[PDB]
RNA sequence: GGAGGUCAACAUCAAGAACUGUGGGCGCCUAUAGAACUUAUAACGAACAUGGUUCUUGCCUUUUACCAGAAC
RNA sequence: AAAAAAUUAAGGUAUGUAUU
C-alpha cells in the first residue's frame, strides 16, 4: 500500500447522493438504522426477483436468505437457460452478507440475544464470510480480504484470549469491518455498470492479423474516392487485383512492371508494397 | 469486401433468404468499423467464389438494420447465421452456443468444411450438424 | 428548496409499497429503473454507519424514493480520533471482564431467520420492544468526571462551543484533564515502542530496500524479486576465493542497512 | 441478385413475413453525471492521403484504358499441375 | 451584522525561486495559463479498494473467475 | 493427555412430424 500509493484530483464530481436527491422523485427524513436495514433487505429481494422474472426463470426462487433454489429439478436445456452470470451472483451474495448482519441487530433489539453475544456474532460474521455466504465463488479475488480477516482474528485473540482464554466473548470488530468497507468501495461501480447495462437492455435489447487488411482498406477507399462515378465499380475490381498481383510479384522477386498505367497509381501501389513488406 | 454485396434494409434480408431455394444463405451480422467484423469480411470474400454453387453470401450491419436484434438476439461484433429453406440452421462448434457463429475462424480450408458440412447435413433436414473441428477452446 | 419531511410519510409509502411488490410494478422506467442501480451504493452508507457496541440505537438520515424503490443512508460518521480510540479500548476492557465472568458464553447459531420465514415488521414487532441496555463500562466517577458525562454519545461531545467546532462537528479541541483521562483510558488498546529507535529495520524505507534487493529481514515480509536476473555468477581474479578473506556472515540485515 | 435491385417494401415488419422464430429525470441525471466526466477527462492515411491528392489530376479516358487482369507468376497453371499431381494415391506393393 | 448550519450551486487544490504569453493599475506590482528544477510524494486522506492496457512468473493453451512482481 | 479441511464457476441444449 505504501509503495504504490495513488493520489487523485476530482474537482469534476459532486456526490451521487447529493445529486440524486434533487428533483421531484426523492425525499429525505430520519429513521431507525435497523428499520432502514430491513427495508434494504426487502428492496434487494424484490429487485433480484424482478430480474429473474424478466429473464423468464420461473423455476427458480430466492428464499429470504438470498439463496437461489430450483422449484423443480430441471432439464439440461433449462439448466442452460438458468446459467446466470457472476455479476448477478456477486450482487446476490453481497445482499446475503448484508442481511445476515442486519438480522443479528434485529434479534438483539428483540432482546433475544445479549449485547456481548451480538458483538461476538458480528465479529464472527465478518471473519467467516467465506463460509457463511460463499461469495468468493463469484469473485476469487475477494480471498485477499478473507485471508486478512483471518489473520486479524489470529492476532487479536492472542492479545485478549491468552489469559483467561478459550471460547467466544471477543466482540472487537473494527479491524475486520474496515477491510470489508474498503472492499465494497472498490466493487460498487462494477455492479452499478452491470446492473445499469442489464436494465437498459431490459428496455432495449499493430499485429499481423490486423494490419495487412486495414492497409488494403485505406488504399482502396482513396482510389475508390477518386473514381469518376460513372465507372467506379468496374474500374475498382481490377484495381483490387493489381494490389494482389503486385504483392505476389514482390514475394517472388518478379519486378511487376506493367504496360499502360498512370504514374500516379503506379506510385501508390509501390508505396503500399513497401509498407506491407516491412 | 467490395466483392460481397450488402443488404440495406431488413426487407432485403428476408427476400434474400426466401428466393434462394437450392443453396445456403450465409449472413454476417456486424458493423463496418469493427476489428473482428472486418476480418471475417475477408475470410468470406476469398471463399465466396469457390462455394458459389452451394452457398450464397451476404453482408448486413446491425446499425443499418436493427430490426433483427431482439429476435435472433445479436450481441458482440458479429454473428454468422446460416439459413436453408427459411429454416434457421444450427451447428455445435464445441463452443457452447449452437446457434449462429461467433468466433473468427482461422484457415480458409476449415471454413469451407464447415459450410460444406452444414449444407450436406442440412440437405437431409437434419437441424444439427457437427463441426468437425470444435473450437470451444478457441472461443 | 430542499425541505426535510416527517418519517411517518415514509412509513405510509412503504405500507402502500408492499402491496405493489415485485413483478406487478414492472412499468416504472423513471423511478424503478433509475433508483435501483445506485442501490448498491446505498449498502455502503448503511454498513459504514453500523451503530457501534456501546450505542443502544442509531437514528440516521435517509433519502428514500417516492415510489418506495430504495433507501439511501445520508449521514457520514465523523469521529474524534482520541475519543473514538478511548471508547473502543473501554469496550475491550469490558470484554475481558465479561469473558472472565462465565464459562458458558453462548455464540449465535447464525442464519437468524428461517429461509421461508418472512420479515418481522420493525414498526410493530420492534418499535415497542425496548432497547435492552448495551456494553458501557463501570468507570470510576471521581477519576473520569469530565469524560464520563458525555463519553458514550453519538457525538462524543454534544454541541459545545468552546469544546467543539459547533453543530457540524468538524474540528475539535480539549482541555488538559480531558486529554489525560482519554489517554489513560485508551492505554490498553494503544501500546507501542514510542521511540523511533525501536524500528531500526522495520520502517517503510527498510522494507522498500528489502523488496528492491530481494533480501527480507527475518521478521520482514518477502516479495518476488522485482529485478529478474540473478544469472551471472562469474569466477574471476577480483572475485576468486584464494584472493578473498573470509570472516563474518554478511547477513541480509547488513545489506539493508548499508 | 434481382431483389437487391428493387428497393421497396410493403409497410412490412421483417420478422413476421418470413415466418420468423427467435430460436425520464433519472436518465437526465445519469447523462449529467456522465458529462461531469467527459469534461473532466490515421497514420496510414496520413502517409497515403498525401498521394491520394496527387491522383486527382488523372483523366477519365485514362481511368478507363487501364489494363485489367495481369498475372505474372502463372499461378493458375502451377496450381492446376499441383492438384493433378496430388490427386489419387496408390497402394504400395506387397 | 455574527456564529452555526451534515443545505445546496459554481470554481479550484501541495509549496517555492526563476522563463514566456495575456489582462488590469501607476520600468514596477497583482492575477491566470504553459514548460523546467528542488522538497521526501510530510500527509489534499497519519485511510487505502477495484478495473483497463503492456510486459514479465504458474497455467485446460479456455472465462463474467485468478496466482505475484513491473511500468502506464 | 498426540489429529478436518484453504478452495470457485461457464465450454452439458437431439432432430423431426402433430397439437396448442
Amino acid at each position: 500500500n505504501e509503495l504504490h500509493p495513488t493520489l487523485p484530483t476530482n474537482h469534476n464530481k459532486t456526490k451521487l447522493l447529493k445529486s440524486l436527491k434533487n428533483t421531484k422523485y426523492f425525499q429525505q427524513t430520519t429513521i431507525d438504522w435497523v428499520e432502514a436495514g430491513l427495508q434494504l433487505c426487502r428492496q434487494g429481494h424484490n429487485m433480484l426477483n424482478l430480474l429473474i422474472h424478466r429473464k423468464g426463470l420461473t423455476y427458480l426462487h430466492l428464499d429470504y436468505n438470498f439463496n437461489l433454489k430450483p422449484t423443480k429439478t430441471l432439464t439440461t436445456k433449462e439448466r442452460k437457460k438458468s446459467r446466470l452470470g457472476n455479476s448477478f451472483h456477486l450482487m446476490r451474495e453481497l445482499l446475503k452478507m448484508m442481511k445476515l448482519i442486519v438480522d443479528t441487530h434485529v434479534q438483539f433489539r428483540l432482546g433475544n440475544v445479549d449485547a456481548f453475544q451480538l458483538a461476538d456474532g458480528i465479529h464472527y460474521i465478518l471473519n467467516h464470510i467465506g463460509q457463511l455466504t460463499g461469495i468468493y465463488r463469484y469473485k476469487y479475488k475477494v480471498m485477499h480480504q478473507i485471508r486478512a480477516c483471518k489473520d486479524l482474528k489470529h492476532i487479536i485473540y492472542y492479545k485478549f484470549n491468552k489469559n483467561l482464554g478459550k471460547g467466544p466473548g471477543c466482540g472487537f470488530w473494527q479491524p475486520a469491518w474496515r477491510v470489508w468497507l474498503n472492499f465494497l468501495r472498490g466493487t460498487i461501480p462494477l455492479l452499478e455498470r452491470y446492473i445499469g447495462n442489464l436494465i437498459t437492455r431490459q428496455f432495449e435489447g499493430r499485429l499481423d492479423a490486423y494490419y495487412d487488411l486495414e492497409l488494403r482498406n485505406s488504399v482502396m477507399d482513396d482510389i475508390l474516392e477518386m473514381m469518376p462515378e460513372s465507372i467506379r465499380q468496374k474500374k475498382a475490381r481490377t484495381i483490387l487485383q493489381h494490389l494482389s498481383e503486385a504483392w505476389r510479384c514482390w514475394k517472388a522477386n518478379i519486378p511487376w512492371d506493367v504496360p499502360g498505367m498512370p504514374a500516379p497509381i503506379k506510385k501508390i501501389i509501390e508505396r503500399y508494397i513497401k509498407s506491407k513488406a516491412d | 469486401s467490395v466483392l460481397l454485396p450488402q443488404l440495406r434494409t431488413g426487407w432485403h434480408v428476408d427476400q434474400a433468404i426466401v428466393t434462394e431455394t437450392k443453396r445456403l444463405v450465409v449472413i454476417r451480422f456486424g458493423r463496418k468499423n469493427d476489428r473482428q467484423c472486418m476480418i471475417m469480411d475477408e475470410l468470406l470474400s476469398s471463399i465466396a467464389e469457390r462455394v458459389r454453387n452451394f452457398a450464397v453470401i451476404y453482408l448486413c450491419d446491425i446499425d443499418e438494420v436493427s430490426d433483427f436484434d431482439e429476435m435472433y438476439e445479436l450481441t458482440d461484433p458479429m454473428t454468422v447465421m446460416f439459413f436453408y429453406h427459411n429454416k434457421h440452421m444450427m451447428c455445435d462448434f464445441g463452443t457452447g452456443n449452437n446457434n449462429k457463429l461467433n468466433f473468427i475462424v482461422d484457415d480458409k480450408q476449415e471454413m469451407i468444411d464447415i459450410l460444406e458440412t452444414i449444407f450436406r447435413g442440412a440437405r437431409k433436414n437434419k437441424g444439427l450438424v457437427v463441426s468437425p473441428y470444435d473450437y470451444n477452446h478457441k472461443r | 428548496p430542499k425541505a426535510e419531511m416527517p418519517p411517518e410519510h415514509l412509513r405510509k409509502i412503504i405500507n402502500t409499497h408492499s402491496d405493489m411488490a415485485s413483478k406487478m410494478y414492472n412499468t416504472d422506467k423513471k423511478a424503478f429503473l433509475g433508483a435501483l442501480k445506485y442501490l448498491p451504493h446505498a449498502i455502503l452508507k448503511l454498513l459504514e454507519n453500523m451503530p457501534h457496541p456501546w450505542e443502544q440505537a442509531k437514528e440516521v438520515k435517509v433519502l428514500y424514493h417516492t415510489s418506495g424503490a430504495i433507501t439511501f443512508v445520508n449521514e457520514t460518521p465523523r469521529v474524534i480520533e482520541p475519543v473514538y480510540t478511548a471508547q473502543w479500548s473501554a469496550t475491550w476492557i469490558a470484554m475481558r471482564r465479561e469473558k472472565r465472568d462465565r464459562t458458558h458464553f453462548k455464540r449465535m447459531r447464525f442464519p437468524p431467520f428461517d429461509d421461508d420465514e418472512p420479515p418481522l415488521s420493525y414498526e410493530q414487532h420492534i418499535e415497542n420492544i425496548e432497547p435492552l441496555d448495551p456494553i458501557n463500562l463501570p468507570l470510576d466517577s471521581q477519576d473520569d468526571e469530565y469524560v464520563k458525562d458525555w463519553l458514550y454519545d453519538s457525538r462524543p461531545l454534544e454541541e459545545d462551543s468552546k469544546k467543539v467546532n459547533g453543530t457540524s462537528y468538524k474540528k475539535w479541541s480539549f482541555d488538559l484533564p480531558e486529554m489525560s483521562n482519554l489517554y489513560r483510558l485508551s492505554t490498553p488498546l494503544r501500546d507501542e515502542v514510542t521511540d523511533k529507535n525501536y524500528y531500526y529495520l522495520f520502517d517503510k524505507k527498510s522494507f522498500f530496500n528489502g523488496k528492491a534487493l530481494n533480501n527480507a529481514i527475518p521478521g520482514g515480509p518477502k516479495f518476488e524479486p522485482l529485478y529478474p536476473r540473478e544469472e551471472e555468477e562469474d569466477y574471476n581474479e577480483f572475485n576468486s576465493i584464494d584472493r578473498v578473506i573470509f570472516r563474518v556472515p554478511i547477513r541480509s540485515e547488513y545489506k539493508v542497512a548499508f | 441478385p434481382s431483389f437487391l435491385d428493387q428497393e421497396p417494401p410493403a409497410g412490412y415488419v421483417p420478422g413476421i413475413g418470413r415466418g420468423a422464430t427467435g430460436f425520464k429525470t433519472l436518465e437526465l441525471k445519469l447523462a449529467q453525471k456522465k458529462k461531469k466526466r467527459a469534461n473532466e477527462k490515421s497514420n496510414v492515411k496520413r502517409q497515403f492521403a498525401d498521394l491520394k491528392e496527387s491522383l486527382a489530376a488523372v483523366t477519365e479516358s485514362e481511368w478507363m484504358d487501364i489494363p485489367d487482369a495481369t498475372d505474372f507468376t502463372r499461378r493458375n497453371k502451377r496450381n492446376r499441375i499441383q492438384e493433378q499431381l496430388n490427386r489419387k494415391t496408390y497402394a504400395a506393393p506387397d
